[PDB]
């Protein structure tokens, strides 16, 4: 009972501190050094900023909501909380997709990598990633678009449980799925399949002239495909079926999402040798 | 004939070595031991000039102690204002491989040249508002490695065909040439009286050249590797010297000796540029290990470090009034230290 | 910017900044290539076909919207150590070699070994060329001069199964050609530890397609560089 | 180098006219451009100022939203359009060259000008002590200039210009920054002061010194002018 | 013979080099520190001049 709750608090606070510290190191290392001003590092820095803002704006309140089934913050802050959730999760996903596109333009059109992937396009990418989720979230959250058609259902669902939920609907749920997880989830798969094929053939050519690709591609794809996929499958299956789901499942799914948020800067920055070299020179 | 002709050469240079040996009584250190040490300088990066595309290869301080000129291999020669960090002129180039720059003592002309084997002359102050080439100088076989201004109409160039040449802009041909270096000379420095100049080739030897008559006067040896940087002493009776064996040495014109050697085993890289201080107490020396240490001129004890460059340091320069020093590097960033 | 003079000064600086960033945009999308080689080798012919003591005879050419710069060496001195470290931003090195002399071959191998081991010229790939194939074929038909006169190892050598002879081409010619090819490639593979790759080729000038060869080689070089940078190789 | 202008004539009030100061013989795209106003029986006055890159545009406090300017870099032509002209707007208009960087000498070159006839505060103010004095060819001549504020700046520059227009041609430059000599003037003029009042001295007097001297200030936008001191021999 | 001509020039250079007079190193060192100490006041690199100087402020 009480010991279980205390262990839950310990785990959640450990996750929060890990998120904040790792993202802060990423931001500081990218921002301070002058040799790390390549535009892909600008994308990584913006993604880190998004994840850090999520960590320092949402996680404690989700902590208190999930720890005890009630909401001692009133109606005014629930809307802000849900909007921030949707905003920053979508921002992280979009940033990862844009990183994949930039990486594809490097090992498939190598003679014109710097002639088109300059800093203007990167600024455009950052602006889009920060902007489109904002309206896409606020429209449903504040303007009351998700709850249309299931007002009484939402009222009985929120009041049969504790704190305010993120209750979706049928058409809004499927639209949110197909807009925020699918179309950013196929670009990565296609790009990395192409890159895997090219790396394989080049390695085989070099070997016949006289491994790493599989490992890196797997560690990049498995982190993103194991966290958001279960939550987005359950969220889209729930309105199509009947709402037969324990509330704790939603808690573990959103915690998997936050775990993806804490894993992202340990995969896209620390996994590479040049960034580790710069960080070690810093200390 | 060849066998006998040489034997007097070995005999005579042996006599020279014996005379050089029996002319010393003490070194500089044992006589300077009774001197209060220098103390930590603690220099700080007051400014950071930027705007270059490729890596800087040289720089030169203007006489006014306010302007400086820098040349990079992207084919550009910018002129900054060291106080307000502005940009006065930005001159394009014809050859994208330039390794020399020189700003005239009056402040009118700028000269630059590289693998093109040509020194160009640019006229900054004209009735026209554009900087235009005045007279291209040709006549060297190899690449030009250094160039200095004796006067407003007498430039001196050091080339890679092992021949130095004094020029004359208004006429446009070599009025004097110098021979005597086996290797390609890669360093040139002018005496404060403008009556002499020394140079250092790759054969690990330096020679003093009399400007007027147009021939050598003295020879200096003592290095193992080639010579990358040379510079006189403010008094005019000494000059430092850089090399590639992590050793920089101080020589004497009057005594024709080797006074003092600056070396510490913790550095293995090579000296790239050497400049003195207006008082003479310090001897700046860039290094390939990305670092720019400061050497005391009288005690050989290091007096501070000026790290902060992300790549090789190529050129240095102390201010004419002696209030600042600027280091250029291969990371395309000029820093006005102090 | 206290007074009007400083305002005008910073205006001039802003214009200079705009010009410099435009020149950087022009500079950042161009690939630069050296053209090291020798004298009897057909440098002049090839450099004319791409289309005074000056030390640089830079030439430009364009294929498929890409821009290449041909920094051909000029009338410098034989010593090649103090102006070689200046070339660290280049993409590849076109090492033209003449293969119709039977005696300059050893000097060519020495030069290639000197280029493939310079400390500054590391992570720089080499696009080796073979030149004057027709002259070599005619010499093989003529006889007289033999490889065994200079290289006795030719006789105890067999053509590789990987050879792809053109129609005609008496296979003695093929054996000799692949002998020189294998010599240069073993010299290349003697070191390098997979950081820069040689790229042999069999050209004869006389308007044969060459710009495509440099294009493909540079594409492969840059693609492998990028694949290695992202820990994908 | 030469500056040429077109236009002029008598215009009825309320009309509009377009005049141009055409430039040919220099780099018109790297020079700031000015305009000055001088009545035939009065002194000189400022009109406008346009920067080289057309990023900074200043106008006289008298006319700010009525006068308009335009420049054409490819043709090196500059245009003025007049809207709702008044009788008082009748003076001599000159187009003046200037370039701004450290060590420069602004207001160095002057044009020829055109004649226009029309049928019938808290800023720094400056004055001239005298207006006409008799002198002789061979003694010393001293002229005093006074301002209402300390022109010394934090950097250390005192802004003072002397022109000394001759009777029949456009003015010139003698001293800028109160101490720096002009380009082609003889070594006979000098200036000095303490921060409040300025004086000009001439060592030797010749037939070329006949004219009227002008005193100038350049600290802020208004760009006030002097009165003038005619010299009769 | 070209080689013997080079030897003649080298011998001439050595003979000329064998003409310069030299002094004791002690006098040279004395001159060095005598110049060094006397002009030690105008060294804004070694002795930090007050804030009035150093136009490189900020
Ligand atoms: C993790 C969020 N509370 C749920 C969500 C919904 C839609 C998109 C992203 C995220």
């Amino acid at each position: 009972s009480n010991d279980v709750r205390a262990s839950l608090y310990s785990l959640m606070v450990l996750i929060i501190l890990t998120t904040l510290v790792g993202n802060l190191i990423v931001i500081v290392s990218i921002s301070h050094f002058k040799q790390l001003h390549t535009p892909t590092n600008w994308l990584i820095h913006s993604m880190a900023t998004v994840d850090f803002l999520l960590g320092c704006l949402v996680m404690p309140y989700s902590m208190v909501r999930s720890a005890e089934h009630c909401w001692y913050f009133g109606e005014v802050f629930c809307k802000i909380h849900t909007s921030t959730d949707i905003m920053l999760s979508s921002a992280s996903i979009f940033h990862l997709s844009f990183i994949s596109i930039d990486r594809y333009y490097a090992v498939c059109d190598p003679l014109r990598y710097k002639a088109k992937m300059n800093i203007l396009v990167i600024c455009v990418m950052i602006f889009i990633s920060w902007s489109v989720p904002a309206v896409f979230a606020f429209g449903m959250i504040f303007l009351e678009l998700n709850f249309k058609g299931a007002e009484e259902i939402y009222y009985k669902h929120v009041h049969c449980r504790g704190g305010c939920s993120v209750f979706f609907s049928k058409i809004s749920g499927v639209l949110t799925f197909m807009t925020s997880f699918y179309i950013p989830g196929s670009i990565m798969l296609c790009v990395y399949y192409r890159i895997y094929l090219i790396a394989k053939e080049q390695a085989r050519l070099i070997s016949d002239a006289n491994r790493k690709a599989v490992k890196t591609l797997g560690i990049v794809m498995g982190v993103f495909l194991i966290c958001w996929c279960p939550f987005f499958i359950c969220t889209v299956m729930d309105p199509f079926l009947h709402y037969i789901i324990p509330p704790t499942l939603n808690d573990v799914l959103i915690w998997f999402g936050y775990l993806n948020s804490t894993f992202n800067p340990m995969v896209y920055a620390f996994f590479y040798p040049w960034f580790r070299k710069a960080l070690k020179m810093m200390l | 004939e060849l066998d006998q002709l040489r034997q007097e050469a070995e005999q005579l240079k042996n006599q020279i070595r014996d005379a050089r040996k029996a002319c010393a009584d003490a070194t500089l250190s044992q006589i300077t031991n009774n001197i209060d040490p220098v103390g930590r300088i603690q220099m700080r990066t007051r400014r950071t000039l930027r705007g270059h595309l490729a890596k800087i290869y040289a720089m030169h301080w203007g006489t006014d102690s306010r302007l400086l000129v820098s040349a990079s291999q992207d084919g550009k020669l910018i002129i900054w204002d060291s106080y307000t960090t502005n940009k006065v002129h930005a001159i394009p180039l014809r050859s994208s491989w330039v390794m020399t720059c020189a700003y005239a003592p009056s402040g009118n002309y700028v000269a630059c040249g590289g693998l093109d084997n040509i020194c160009s002359i640019y006229n900054l102050k004209t009735r026209e508002g554009n900087v235009r080439v005045s007279r291209e100088l040709a006549g060297h076989t190899g690449y030009l490695s250094c160039c200095r201004f004796l006067d407003d109409n007498q430039i001196v160039t050091s080339s890679g065909d092992t021949t130095c040449a004094l020029w004359d802009i208004e006429t446009g041909q070599q009025t004097t040439t110098f021979t005597g270096h086996t290797g390609d000379v890669m360093s040139l420095s002018l005496a404060p009286d403008t009556r002499l100049f020394v140079s250092g080739a790759c054969d690990a030897s330096a020679k003093l050249w009399d400007v007027r008559e147009g021939m050598c006067r003295q020879t200096f040896t003592g290095h193992e590797s080639d010579i990358n940087a040379i510079c006189f002493f403010p008094n005019g009776n000494a000059f430092a010297t850089g090399s590639d064996d992590a050793t920089c040495r101080l020589f004497d014109l009057r005594a024709d000796q080797e006074l003092m050697t600056y070396s510490h085993d913790n550095i293995i890289c090579g000296i790239t540029s050497v400049s003195f201080s207006k008082s003479g107490r310090l001897l700046l020396a860039g290094y390939d290990d990305f670092n720019c240490n400061v050497w005391d001129a009288l005690k050989a004890d290091r007096a501070g470090v000026l790290a902060g460059h992300d790549n090789r340091v190529s050129c240095l320069g102390v201010t004419d009034d002696g209030m600042a020093v600027a280091t250029g590097s291969w990371d395309s960033f000029l820093k006005i230290w102090n | 910017t206290l007074s009007a003079e400083d305002k005008a000064a910073v205006e001039r600086s802003k214009m200079i900044e705009k010009q410099l960033q435009k020149d950087k945009q022009v500079y950042r999308a161009t690939h630069r290539l050296l053209l090291l080689g020798a004298d009897n080798s057909g440098k002049s012919t090839i450099v004319k076909q791409m289309r005074k003591t000056s030390g640089i005879f830079e030439t430009k050419f364009q294929v498929d919207k890409v821009n290449f710069h041909m920094f051909d060496v000029g009338a410098q001195r034989d010593e090649r150590r103090k102006w070689i470290q200046c070339f660290n931003d280049v993409t590849a090195i076109i090492f033209v070699v003449d293969s119709s002399d039977y005696n300059r071959l050893q000097e060519a191998l020495n030069d290639f070994k000197s280029i493939w081991n310079n400390r500054w010229l590391r992570t720089i790939s080499v696009i080796l060329f073979l030149n004057k194939q027709d002259l070599l074929a005619e010499k093989v038909l003529a006889g007289k001069s033999k490889i065994e006169d200079y290289f006795p190892e030719f006789a105890r050598y067999t053509t590789p199964e990987d050879a792809t002879p053109e129609p005609g081409e008496d296979p003695r010619v093929t054996r000799a050609k692949y002998f020189i090819r294998d010599e240069f490639l073993r010299i290349s593979t003697a070191s390098g530890d997979g950081r820069h790759y040689c790229y042999p080729h069999f050209t004869c000038s006389v308007d044969t397609e060459n710009a495509r060869r440099i294009f493909n080689d540079c594409r492969d070089i840059i693609q492998r560089m990028h694949l290695r940078q992202y820990e994908l190789l | 180098v030469q500056l040429v202008e077109s236009g002029g004539g008598l215009v009825q009030p309320g009309g509009s006219r377009k005049l141009s100061c055409s430039a040919s013989g220099f780099a018109f795209s790297s020079f700031g451009m000015h305009w000055v106003r001088q009545a035939p029986e009065k002194g000189l006055e400022w009109v406008a100022y346009i920067s080289s890159g057309s990023g900074t545009i200043y106008y006289a406090d008298t006319v700010k939203g009525r006068f308009t300017i335009s420049r054409d870099d490819p043709k090196n032509t500059l245009f003025l359009q007049m809207t709702s002209l008044r009788s008082e707007d009748t003076a001599m208009y000159y187009c003046v060259r200037s370039i701004y960087y450290y060590g420069s000498s602004p207001f160095d070159f002057w044009g020829q000008g055109t004649t226009l006839t029309v049928s019938s505060s808290s800023d720094i103010v400056m004055t001239q002590a005298t207006s006409s004095v008799p002198v002789t060819p061979g003694e010393s001549v001293s002229i005093s200039c006074r301002s209402s504020k300390s022109l010394l700046h934090s950097n250390g520059n005192t802004y003072l210009y002397w022109f000394l227009q001759r009777p029949g041609q456009s003015p010139q430059l003698l001293i800028y920054r109160m101490s720096n000599l002009a380009s082609g003037v003889p070594d006979r003029f000098s200036g000095s002061g303490s921060g409040t009042a300025f004086t000009l001295t001439i060592s030797r007097l010749e037939a070329e010194d006949v004219g009227v001297y002008y005193c100038m200030q350049h600290l802020e936008y208004p760009l006030t002018f002097g009165a003038g001191t005619k010299l009769e021999l | 013979t070209a080689s013997i001509a080079q030897a003649r020039k080298l011998v001439e250079q050595l003979k000329m080099e064998a003409n310069i007079d030299r002094i004791k190193v002690s006098k040279a060192a004395a001159d060095l520190m005598a110049y060094c100490e006397a002009h030690a006041k105008e060294d804004p690199l070694l002795t930090p001049v007050p804030a009035s100087e150093n136009p490189f402020r900020e």
